[PDB]
RNA sequence: GGCUGUCGUCAGCUCGUGUUGUGAAAUGUUGGGUUAAGUCCCGCAACGAGCGCAACCCUUAUCCUUUGUUGCCAGCGGUCC
């Protein structure tokens, strides 16, 4: 289990949280256990909306979430129709106040996450693994990543010894901090077994 | 070079918005110049707060109508695009109104912060009928200059904003009129000197020796292009 | 007959720009030509611009 | 006088959270104390990483909470009030104590 | 065939799917311009 | 699938285009020097690129500015020292 988690590694500097809030030992768990129930809730709801990252940041006893959505117009669908409906249920998961906001993702070939769920969804409906991969891989290069990598692993064409294959195009580094590295990953249940899809989107380096 | 230089003598307020403002004293015939000058300046370039984005509940687009109001939205975005708001600390904040019950939106039941002070008391807004209706709109107040319009802020706005704040035309400058006059100076020695009468209107939030000193800033500044070089 | 029939309809918001027609009562037209800032307007003395 | 004790994990959030306390205290009120920063809790964990077995193999991660008093030595009328409508960013516990 | 009305629009990528709903067709008010998309109306084999 | 150890934090592993070979393949990546390092120089049918060897991050060692309580007492007055 050699590599470290490309995120996590780079909380402090590059990267952000994505829950935002400060509690006491007291609340905190309790806090990290709505966080839980929310997100899935949400990744539960908004699956065939394209979803990317939920952002929960809760002050003064009353939780504001941030969606970052691919489509917004299927997430909100007719005007503060269904973004209401959510809320009230995300309130209730809580047990405060809520708040949804939904950040519109400019270019969901270059977030990760997204690329990763597209790619799980093409092995769900019986493609050519490979290609979904060289598709994953030239699209994101279209846009205008520095570089990308995608890596698939297990029962690759129902195939009884399984395997990890990747993709690797333009520069990935992942052990110069300052590097944006936008990692994530994903998962085929298809019908042989569980096909694990990662994916790393290098953005550039930031210079502080 | 037997030059003089002018003073703020005297500042009087005729009101909150309407005051005048002398100048003393002037050589001779440098009193148009720095009155069309001042005018020029002080006509285009001032900063003002002023509302940019409005939110309200259970609204889809301006050209609806909601229940128990008289003016519609696009008469409440007027109503709104009138205010007067005068901030102090930051530079983008957000108010809050919320109200129910039978009688007029006064722009005095905006639930203020601290350094936020609305100017207007008995600016109009809306007129609530049935005693069963609310209205809980959140507006935005930025701060700029000059004239900034919805069609060019519907691209230029980076921050990727949420869809249902309804966009407000941004009119900044808080200057409306203002005219000069060129006495003749009562100089104890001296018959050819002047005194510039600045009598400008504003919209409450800016004070006036402030505006007189910050166009006099840029006037300055403008004109180092020709004194440093060449 | 006819089977999908989806009416949508925009509201644009035009606004005046050079080039518009503007006219009075008395057969005066005019394509409004230059629009001009506040400050370069002529002024009276009592400082109102036209 | 008004003592306000700020905590948050980032540093930089709760500098800024700082700051802007001081402007709110310094327009309405007069001699605001200062933005006094104590000691931060560095609390730490270490968890094992395999799923089965390898104790060798650990990750150390902490918290950092930073604590910043700002104090307040004159409470006005407009200045304590000033403080309820102004609510400061998210992820900054504040905690105000008058006396 | 029929013609149909599905967001599923092709050749054409995320830029096809967003002033609508999941099922297709303008999801009501927005600030539309040109070369927008309104109403997803489109058949296979046309 | 996910997560983990391991050789081994070992300096290695590769790709493109081009070249050679019938080809498996080779070159690059070898050679003189150098270094912790495929670290750097010089040449060279190679030219380039990437992952890696480094750096970016944390911590610690010196100094400065800021801001001084529940923290400190240099100088001052008092003292229950």
């Amino acid at each position: 289990g050699q590599k470290v988690h490309p995120n996590g590694i780079r909380l402090g500097i590059v990267k952000p949280w994505n829950s935002t809030w400060f509690a006491n030992t007291k609340e905190f768990a309790d806090n990290l256990d709505s966080d839980f129930k929310v997100r899935q809730y949400l990744t539960k709801e908004l699956a065939k909306a394209s979803v990317s990252r939920i952002v929960i940041e809760r002050p003064a006893k009353s939780i504001r979430v941030t969606i970052h959505t691919a489509r917004p117009g299927i997430v909100i669908g007719k005007k503060g129709e269904d973004v209401e409906k959510l809320r009230k249920v995300v309130a209730d998961i809580a047990g405060v106040p809520a708040q949804i906001n939904i950040a519109e993702v400019r270019k969901p070939e270059l977030d990760a996450k997204l690329v990763a769920d597209s790619i799980t969804s093409q092995l769900e409906r019986r493609v050519m693994f490979r290609r979904a991969m060289k598709r994953a891989v030239q699209n994101a290069m279209r846009l205008g990543a520095k570089g990308i990598k995608v890596e698939v692993s297990g029962r690759l064409g129902g195939a009884e010894i399984a395997r990890t294959e990747w993709y690797r195009e333009g520069r990935v580094p992942l052990h110069t901090l300052r590097a944006d590295i936008d990692y994530n990953t994903s998962e085929a249940h298809t019908t042989y077994g569980v096909i694990g899809v990662k994916v790393w989107i290098f953005k550039g380096e930031i210079l502080g | 070079t037997e030059f003089l230089k002018p003073r703020l003598v005297d500042i009087e307020q005729v009101s909150s918005t309407h005051a005048k403002v002398t100048l003393e004293p002037l050589e001779r015939g440098f009193g148009h110049t720095l009155g069309n000058a001042l005018r020029r300046i002080l006509l285009s370039s001032m900063p003002g707060c002023a509302v940019t984005e409005v939110e309200i509940d259970g609204v889809l687009h301006e050209y609806s109508t909601k229940e128990g109001v008289q003016e519609d939205i696009l008469e409440i975005l007027l109503n709104l695009k009138g205010l007067a708001v005068r901030v102090q600390g930051k530079d983008e904040v957000i108010l809050t109104l919320n109200k129910s019950g039978i009688g007029p939106v006064t722009a005095a039941d905006i639930t203020h912060d601290g350094d936020v002070e609305i100017v207007k008391p008995q600016h109009v807004i809306c007129h609530l009928t049935d005693e069963n209706a609310s209205i809980s709109m959140r507006i935005k107040v930025q701060r700029g200059r000059g004239y900034v319009p919805a069609s060019t802020r519907i691209h230029s706005e980076e921050d990727e904003r949420p869809i249902g704040r309804l966009l407000v035309d941004a009119c900044y400058s808080p200057v409306e009129r203002i005219a000069y006059n060129v006495e003749a100076a009562r100089v104890e020695q001296r018959t050819d000197l002047d005194k510039l009468v600045i009598e400008m209107e504003t919209n409450g939030t800016i004070d006036p020796e402030e505006a007189i000193r910050r166009a006099a800033t840029i006037l300055a500044e403008q004109l180092e292009a020709f004194v440093d070089l060449r | 007959g006819v089977l999908k029939i989806v009416k949508v309809y925009l509201a644009v918001k035009r606004r005046i720009q050079p080039g518009d027609k503007m006219a009075g009562r008395h057969g005066n037209k005019g394509v409004i030509s230059k629009i001009n800032p506040i400050e370069d307007m002529p002024y009276d003395e009592n400082g109102t611009p036209v | 006088r008004i003592r306000i004790r700020l905590k948050a994990f980032d540093h930089r959030l709760i500098d800024q959270a700082t700051a802007e306390i001081v402007e709110t205290a310094k327009r309405t009120g007069a001699q605001v104390r200062g933005p006094i920063p104590l000691p931060t809790r560095k609390e730490r964990f270490t968890v094992l990483i395999s799923p089965h077995v390898n104790k060798d193999a650990r990750d150390q991660y902490e918290i950092r909470t930073h604590l910043r008093l700002v104090d307040i030595v004159e409470p006005t009328e407009k200045t304590v009030d000033a403080l309820m409508r102004l609510d400061l960013a998210a992820g900054v516990d504040v905690q105000i104590s008058l006396g | 065939g029929p013609e149909e009305i599905t967001a599923d629009i092709p050749n054409v990528g995320e830029a096809a799917l967003s002033k609508l709903d999941e099922s297709g067709i303008v999801y009501i008010g927005a600030e539309v311009t040109g070369g927008d998309i309104l109403v997803g109306k489109v058949t296979p084999k046309g």
